[PDB]
């Protein structure tokens, strides 16, 4: 289990640190692992959930990658769609 | 006199002939074999005399009228 | 910072992450950097949060496109369609007319920077783009179609360069692709976009001559697949051949097939792939060459018998199959000088049918006997001229194709002193201008042979 | 291997010239063969219209033979000690294994 | 496989063999990544 | 000190050849043996 607490906003996509996390999800989907990180669309998350998809695209056969994102309900912009009216939330 | 000279413009030419693809690799073949296969293939791949009634019906037929490839890329 | 291109002290003191900012706040920032030609201010500001697809607006383009273009280029570029004009060079053309005076915008701002041989401009804006094999092979082709303008040689250098670098990027992104998978790649090699032009990896790299890119171990045997069929590559080529010549052993599974289907799709995918139907066409071709040479010797009466209808079908067949390759190929189709000679041959055994239709006179015929066996010459070496070709099929197709038009070329000169030969035996042996002319050709082909 | 390719194609040339000659002069299955086959041999090593054409075919026929037999010449250097070390190793091993 | 084969018996005839072996796995055209990456070993262990 | 020879067993090789072995690259040896057989593949095949 990885509890990837870092920038939550404004992160710099530099190289160095888009190997870095790049590797780190490479070892999570290798090893089984899940990343914990915050379910905001910003910074560190974003690009987190972007090389998840990445890997997902690349490697459908291979193992799933679990990356739960523990965010806090009263910071959600676009609320009112979550609440159920089986229930497919449109965010 | 001039049936040596011509001897010897036409021995050039026909020793030009032979000598000449080794003056100016495997990229250049192969982009030749590339050419005639890729030509071949792009015909109607249908046997011969077969192939009269596949044009007939494309003759017939003329007269007559993703993205998760680029995400992986 | 940006106009004296600080980038290192840019990223040390304005980018940090105890400053705050956002991406629409860097929009004329970005506009002045790619004016100007920062290609790191571009990427920082690229990898610093800023979206280029929303900033690639329409006024942007036009902007980039009417007041910062420059006006040497476009003369080159206007010197490009008119003489070295293409489907590619017509679309850019087009795109820069438009954009002077989806729809891909980041498509037309790699365009803008590689028109102007913006090297690292382009590189970070060829880095954003959605297709980068096929936005790398149609730099190379434009570059391709730009050097060759003369009106300015270090331009066209500057261009050939350029287009050699896109060439090799898109060699080593393909060969990652390939070595990542393999039909996904293939699945790439036949995309197709209107993105440039409506073309193809394969097709933009054809048309370009990018050599690098289609001897990739990839494309050739993406090109053996497609040459194989739904036949595998794995089977012998005998076993194909034999299951060509006995039909029914390629439902008794001699023959090994790539995928799996009903005792029909088995014989559909075995005759409708090429290495097949070659070899197919080449054995009915032997077959009628035997055929002609059967009515050539033995059926020959002044009426024509069925064999003699059976040959004429298979010659309209054969004509049929030319026109085609006249209508695909255009007038590019006339200047293998193989090609010509089966066209011709062609409308000489047409000529030959008529003067053999005129029955009751023995001159028609026999010049229809001669022609035919004129034309049987002429099939025949069509046929030698397919086995050369069969037989060097691989690094000797080079110097088969030089040596074939330097033969030609020494056998012209050759007649050409033949021609003079037989003028000057003319005026010196004899003293109607029809019969000078007969003579003058034929005398010394007949004398020294 | 490359001549033997290429004397091939030349009887194969042969064999078609025969049989226009064959079609043009004479008009017995067994003496048709015999004569296409033994004609061209024998001749070479041993009325408008069709003059020109005729010189064509020849011209042609010149060509793609002379090209069969440069590729006959030249193919060799096409594709070092290694290769010959290998085969005069396959020849005089196969000659000392009797 | 090179830790395996240090510790071989016959090397010399380990490493001719693994060289026709790949040689054979190599002329297998249904993957032509396995192909190549049996070709290179096949190379290695022939210079070895 | 691991002694290769001894923990080389029988079963060991079994679940090595059994379990740990690829299916793709079962499938080019097959291939291999079916269209470019040889007196070393058709050995290897019996190994296997
Ligand atoms: C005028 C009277 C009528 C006409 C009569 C004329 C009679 C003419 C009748 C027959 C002669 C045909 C000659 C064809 C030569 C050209 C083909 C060639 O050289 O390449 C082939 C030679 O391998 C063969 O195709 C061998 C054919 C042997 C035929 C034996 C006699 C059959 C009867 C194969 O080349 P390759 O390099 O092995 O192919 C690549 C291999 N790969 C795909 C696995 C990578
Ligand atoms: C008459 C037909 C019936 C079956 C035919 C044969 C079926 C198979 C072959 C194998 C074929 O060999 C290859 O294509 C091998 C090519 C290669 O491996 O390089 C040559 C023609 C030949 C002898 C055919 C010659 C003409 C034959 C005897
Ligand atoms: C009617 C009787 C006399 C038998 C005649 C047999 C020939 C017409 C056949 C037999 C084997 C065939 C060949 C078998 C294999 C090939 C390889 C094949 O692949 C290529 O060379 C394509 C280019 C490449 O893939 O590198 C092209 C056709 C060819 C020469 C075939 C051409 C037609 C051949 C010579
Ligand atoms: C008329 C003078 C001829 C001199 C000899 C020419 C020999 C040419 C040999 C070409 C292979
Ligand atoms: C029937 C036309 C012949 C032209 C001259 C051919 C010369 C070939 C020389 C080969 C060494
Ligand atoms: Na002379
Ligand atoms: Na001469
Ligand atoms: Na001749
Ligand atoms: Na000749």
């Amino acid at each position: 289990v990885i509890s990837v607490t870092g920038g939550a906003k404004n992160f710099a996509l530099k190289p160095r640190m888009r190997k870095i996390f790049s590797r780190l999800i490479y070892i999570a989907q290798s090893k089984g692992a899940w990343i914990l990180t915050g379910g905001t669309h910003y910074g560190l998350m974003k690009y987190i959930g972007e090389v998840v998809r990445d890997n997902t695209i690349s490697r459908s056969s291979e193992e799933n990658i679990v990356a739960i994102g523990i965010a806090a309900w009263g910071m959600v912009s676009n609320r009112d769609t979550l609440i159920r009216n089986y229930f497919l939330a449109q965010y | 006199c001039i049936y040596m000279l011509s001897t010897n413009i036409l021995l050039v030419n026909l020793l030009v002939a032979m000598f000449g693809y080794t003056v100016g690799n495997d990229q250049v073949w192969k982009f030749q074999r590339y050419f005639l296969v890729q030509e071949y293939c792009s015909r109607l791949n249908i046997p011969f005399p077969f192939i009269v009634f596949a044009y007939f019906y494309m003759v017939v037929k003329k007269c007559f009228k993703d993205n998760e490839t680029l995400a992986w890329e | 910072l940006l106009e004296w291109n600080q980038l290192d002290l840019a990223n040390d003191e304005i980018f940090t992450n105890d400053r705050r900012w956002e991406s629409a706040d860097l929009q004329e920032v970005m506009f002045t950097a790619l004016i100007k030609d920062r290609p790191k201010f571009v990427r920082l500001f690229l990898e610093n949060g800023l979206n280029l697809r929303k900033f690639l607006t329409h006024d942007v383009l036009t902007e980039l496109f009417s007041n910062h273009f420059s006006t040497l280029v476009y003369r080159n570029l206007q010197i490009a369609k008119n003489s070295y004009n293409d489907a590619l060079l017509t679309f850019v053309w087009k795109l820069v007319a438009n954009f002077r005076r989806t729809r891909h915008p980041l498509q037309a701002l790699f365009i803008w920077a590689i028109l102007q041989n913006k090297k690292e401009l382009s590189k970070v804006i060829w880095e954003q783009t959605r297709g980068c094999t096929l936005a790398a092979l149609g730099a190379s082709k434009l570059l391709k179609t730009l050097a060759k303008v003369k009106n300015d040689i270090n331009a066209a250098g500057e261009s050939e360069e350029l287009a050699n670098e896109y060439e090799t990027r898109a060699v080593e992104l393909f060969t990652e692709c390939y070595s990542s998978d393999e039909d996904l790649a293939e699945q790439l090699l036949v995309y197709s976009c209107e993105a440039w032009g409506g073309s193809n990896c394969l097709e933009l790299a054809v048309e370009a001559t990018d050599q690098h890119f289609i001897a990739q171990p990839g494309v050739q045997n993406f090109l053996s697949k497609q040459w194989y069929g739904e036949i595998s590559r794995d089977t012998k080529n005998w076993k194909i051949i034999l299951c060509l010549f006995i039909i029914p052993l390629v439902g008794c599974g001699f023959v090994s097939f790539r995928k799996k289907p009903k005792l029909l799709w088995y014989y559909v995918a075995f005759f409708t792939s090429p290495f097949v139907v070659f070899s197919w066409n080449v054995v009915f071709y032997i077959a009628f060459l035997l055929l002609f040479a059967y009515v050539l010797l033995m059926d020959f009466h002044s009426v024509p018998h069925p064999p003699e209808l059976v040959l004429y079908s298979l010659v309209f067949v054969l004509f049929c199959d030319e026109v085609r390759q006249w209508y695909v190929n255009g007038v590019n189709y006339f200047t293998d000088l193989w090609n010509v000679m089966d066209t011709l041959g062609l409308f000489y055994f047409i000529a030959g049918i008529v003067f053999r239709l005129h029955s009751s006179n023995k001159s028609s015929l026999y010049s229809g006997r001669v022609i035919f066996c004129l034309d049987y010459i002429i099939f025949t070496l069509r046929l030698i001229h397919i086995f050369t070709v069969s037989r060097n099929l691989g690094p000797k197709i080079i110097m088969l194709q030089r040596m074939l038009i330097d033969v030609f070329f020494f056998l012209f000169l050759f007649a050409v002193w033949m021609v003079a030969f037989g003028v000057a035996r003319q005026g010196i042996l004899r003293q109607r201008w029809r019969w000078i002319f007969r003579s003058v050709i034929y005398e010394p082909y007949l004398a020294m042979f | 291997i490359d001549v033997f390719f290429f004397l091939f194609l030349f009887a194969v040339w042969m064999v078609a010239f025969g049989v226009a000659r064959q079609g043009i002069l004479r008009q017995r299955w067994r003496w048709i063969f015999r004569s296409v086959i033994y004609e061209p041999y024998l001749a070479m090593f041993g009325p408008e219209w069709i003059t020109i054409p005729l010189v064509c075919i020849y011209m042609l026929s010149t060509n793609i033979l002379l090209v069969n037999l440069l590729v006959a010449m030249f193919g060799y250097t096409v594709g070092n000690d290694q290769v010959w070390k290998f085969q005069r190793y396959f020849l005089v091993q196969e000659y000392c294994s009797r």
